């Protein structure tokens, strides 16, 4: 109970490629996920966002 | 501490404070300071009370330059014969974050590899420590990383 | 799975040196999503006659 991590606030970017290009070049039509992680030390006291 | 001071923080080098935060916890208004670096793009909030405990430092002085220069020009340095003990030792030197210890590490590693070349693990050992040391001097004398690379190479040959 | 790995590494990792970049392993999430969309009973080729 000295260190805590809370990944929070899910966020989405723009699709890496349009549909037809993905279907032609065999790419999976996806988009990245970005999440604000936060690490906190209890004893000294910080947040690492 | 004031706003705008280019303050140094281990292991992440120098950083810019952005404001003195009054973010309360448990009804007690700690004077946090938000402090961001350029490499990791992360912002760190530290109380000014234990700021020296966590170890927010200021830029190394000019005499520090000639100090680690004397350490880098220091002769007589030898190491344990078994390279495993040697490595773990200078790995702890780099991990300690002590500029002096780090300097010993890089200089002796290069003294070994300038002789006959060394292992890829030791090459990466040299590379990381050289990068962080070059950054440190390039913000200490504001000499720039490329120029700090050139001067680090200058002083290795002696 | 990510949480398990994160906490194991956190315990092994030294304090005052680590960050969520050094804690989070994103292999498990990618592996799970891949094994779902591909290689699953409930993700079928769209029958489009």
């Amino acid at each position: 109970g000295s260190m805590s991590l809370s990944f929070s606030d899910p966020r989405f970017d723009d699709v890496k490629a349009p549909v037809d290009e993905c279907k032609d070049k065999d790419m999976t039509y996806a988009a990245p996920l970005f999440v604000t992680a936060e690490f906190i030390n209890n004893n000294t006291g910080e947040i690492k966002s | 501490f004031k706003v705008g001071d280019t303050v140094v923080y281990p292991h992440h080098g120098a950083a810019l404070v952005e404001a003195i935060e009054t973010r309360t916890i448990k009804g007690e208004q700690k004077e946090y300071l938000v402090l961001k670096v350029a490499q990791g793009d992360l912002t760190v909030r530290v109380p000014a009370e234990n700021a020296e405990y966590v170890g927010v430092r200021d830029v190394v002085g000019q005499e520090g330059l000639d100090k680690v220069f004397q350490v880098l020009r220091a002769p007589h340095t030898e190491e344990p014969t078994n390279w495993s003990r040697r490595y773990k030792a200078n790995l702890e030197k780099l991990a300690s974050g002590d500029v002096n210890k780090v300097a010993e590490v890089v200089r002796d590693l290069w003294r070994r590899d300038q002789e006959r070349g060394l292992s890829a693990g030791e090459k990466r050992m040299l590379a990381k420590a050289r990068q962080i040391l070059v950054g440190e001097l390039a913000l200490a004398e504001s000499t720039d990383d490329a120029k700090a690379e050139t001067i680090l190479d200058e002083v290795l040959a002696a | 799975r990510m949480e398990r790995v994160v906490r194991e590494r956190m315990t092994t990792q030294d304090v005052e040196a680590i960050t969520p970049q050094t804690l989070i392993n994103i292999r498990p999430v990618v592996a799970a999503i891949k094994e779902f969309f591909g290689t699953s009973q409930l993700s079928q080729f769209m029958d489009q006659n």
